[PDB]
RNA sequence: CGGGGAAUCAGGGUUCGAUUCCGGAGAGGGAGCCUGAGAAACGGCUACCACAUCCAAGGAAGGCAGCAGGCGCGCAAAUUACCCACUCCCGACCCGGGGAGGUAGUGACGAAAAAUAACAAUACAGGACUCUUUCGAGGCCCUGUAAUUGGAAUGAGUCCACUUUAAAUCCUUUAACGAGGAUCCAUUGGAGGGCAAGUCUGGUGCCAGCAGCCGCGGUAAUUCCAGCUCCAAUAGCGUAUAUUAAAGUUGCUGCAGUUAAAAAGCUCGUAGUUGGAUCU
């Protein structure tokens, strides 16, 4: 009785990765993270939102 | 109290491995009883045949069954219950198949939902159970 | 038994805990600032200036007229001084303590071709230097984390054989150049 | 720079007396045999299970 | 096996030390010898015990816990390579010999250094200095989006040669070739809390599964399976296990014993521990 394996993984639709523009690494990826985090800073009234705060 | 005389050294050596004794860890480390009982027999990994294909059924709280396997190790012929991770990943595990069992987290002790499991199952016939799940790799039969 | 030395250290320390917002903030601050590749050379130059914090917090722990508190404290002041991190006129053991991190970071190679004009950034003065374009009194420095000694740091040159130094235009010149 | 050693020896017949037979060689002065161990090891194992003038007979 | 020592550590401590240096022990297990200055020696002998090789069936020959290598065992560990050039050792010896040792091969045990791109011009965008009541006007820097351009510098590799070396290889030195993003494309884990980073979208519907712990999943799932995005470390990152600190949860420093685990029913008493002033 019940005992399925692998349904759920078999039942998702197969949805292919976009191909994108590589990212940075080493000195680069650390350069482009500080750039954004300290350098051009918006000024917040109560800094309310994250990095990866959507809607 | 405590004696705190000049003198009083073996007084205090001795009370302290007499109580030390009593401590859980110390006696599980020390005595003796338990490295024997623990079918793995000091190792980090065991390797074993698979004997059957078990549904464990989860504790009160939570509705589910978890694929676990019998398994006989081959360096004692103790058996034990390893529980296969991923969805999908006991497909990849037939019957009298040569398989690599480690701990589960605990170091001995159950884990989570699944009743009187201590291990997990690492490798089928000598490739990772990781590999096959995200398909890098080919199982031999 | 082989002739071989197994002799080693690690140069660095993991920090305690994983992720606290004010040390991931301060520690990309200061890659931000030096033009360091990852935290590991932050870690490193931490580790250093803890060692030698260490060693003279050890020494103050002596007789004022200790002969070897006075011999090591001296060895240590002098070393201090070389490098640039101490001045001459605060040359006292009390004031080792007071050293920074961002004292270290700037004795970087890295650091001195940037603050020399020979660069016109801080990563571009890193590649400068991995790039074999930088030459250190006569020898060529691939090293961006070569500290600079003080009496080392008034002649830092372009490497004669370099683009930049003498002559001998590199690879691309050679090959637009050659178009027509 | 490059730095490196050097000798200069009186005469020949000291240079020769003198230097590694290998360094002899990079100037043609010796002559190296072309057997490698294993091969005269094998050989002299095998004239040593063998007795007498007959030792001379097996290679 | 013991030390020298190692990991961790405020201070005190805990744990490891088969392992290259010093000492001991033993060559399948025991035992007895010969030679010799030195051995109860095993790349010496003689037995018995256990294994096991060639047989013409009478006999004969064994000992890798040396170097490679093989089987077996297992979670678990490398080439049946080259040299006596270096270091030393032995001999009748400046000459011979050395799987000692050296050199290469395998090697993400572990440690050190260190790429994966930098810059310039433009188009937006900020933050400043001057002039303006303000709006604004500029020549001052900075930032990425660049579905925008531009040549310059390169190491990876390809590969003459020299150098290295016993002979090589590698490193270093150098001719020649070698860079525009569909590349010479960086991974491993994670995104409810601990603990840094999504109440995004689709699928599933107490199923499959996730989850060290608390918990999530029974139709709006921030936790499953995916896509996008984001976070951490980064040539590395997971997981299992032993151990150390966290553990003032073994407490000498430094814990507790009314009600939370805990003071013997009570007294005597030996060893043990501790023991009042006082002498210039």
């Amino acid at each position: 009785s019940l005992a399925r394996a692998g349904k759920v993984r078999g039942q998702t639709p197969k949805v292919a990765k976009q191909e994108k523009k590589k990212k940075k690494t080493g000195r680069a990826k650390r350069r482009m993270q500080y750039n954004r985090r300290f350098v051009n800073v918006v000024p917040t009234f109560g800094k309310k939102k994250g990095p990866n705060a959507n809607s | 109290g405590k004696c705190r005389g000049l003198r009083t050294a073996r007084k205090l050596r001795s009370h302290r491995r007499d109580q030390k004794w009593h401590d859980k860890q110390y006696k599980k480390a020390h005595l003796g009883t338990a490295l024997k009982a623990n079918p793995f027999g000091g190792a980090s990994h065991a390797k074993g045949i698979v004997l059957e294909k078990v549904g464990v059924e989860a504790k009160q709280p939570n509705s589910a069954i978890r694929k676990c396997v019998r398994v006989q190790l081959i360096k004692n012929g103790k058996k034990i219950t390893a529980f296969v991770p991923n969805d999908g990943c006991l497909n990849f595990i037939e019957e009298n198949d040569e398989v690599l069992v480690a701990g589960f987290g605990r170091k001995g002790h159950a884990v989570g939902d699944i009743p009187g499991v201590r291990f997990k199952v690492v490798k089928v016939a000598n490739v990772s159970l990781l590999a096959l799940y995200k398909g890098k790799k080919e199982r031999p039969r | 038994p082989v002739a071989r030395s197994w002799v080693c250290r690690k140069t660095y320390v993991t920090p305690r805990r994983p992720f606290e917002k004010s040390r991931l903030d301060q520690e990309l601050k200061l890659i931000g600032e030096y033009g360091l590749r990852n935290k590991r050379e932050v870690w490193r130059v931490k580790f250093t200036l803890a060692k030698i914090r260490k060693a003279a917090r050890e020494l103050l722990t002596l007789d004022e007229k200790d002969p070897r508190r006075l011999f090591e404290g001296n060895a240590l002041l002098r070393r201090l001084v070389r490098i640039g991190v101490l001045d001459e006129g605060k040359m006292k053991l009390d004031y080792i303590l007071g050293l920074k991190i961002e004292d270290f970071l700037e004795r970087r190679l890295q650091t001195q071709v940037f603050k020399l004009g020979l660069a016109k950034s801080i990563h571009h003065a890193r590649v400068l230097i991995r790039q074999r374009h930088i030459r250190v009194r006569k020898q060529v420095v691939n090293i961006p984390s070569f500290i600079v000694r003080l009496d080392s740091q008034k002649h830092i040159d372009f490497s004669l054989r370099s683009p930049y130094g003498g002559g001998r235009p590199g690879r691309v010149k050679r090959k637009n150049a050659k178009k027509g | 720079k490059t730095t490196g050693f050097g000798m200069i020896y009186d005469s020949l017949d000291y240079a020769k007396k003198n230097e590694p037979k290998h360094r002899l060689a990079r100037h043609g002065l010796y002559e190296k045999k072309k057997t490698s161990r294993k091969q005269r090891k094998e050989r002299k194992n095998r004239m040593k299970k063998v007795r007498g003038t007959a030792k001379a007979n097996v290679g």
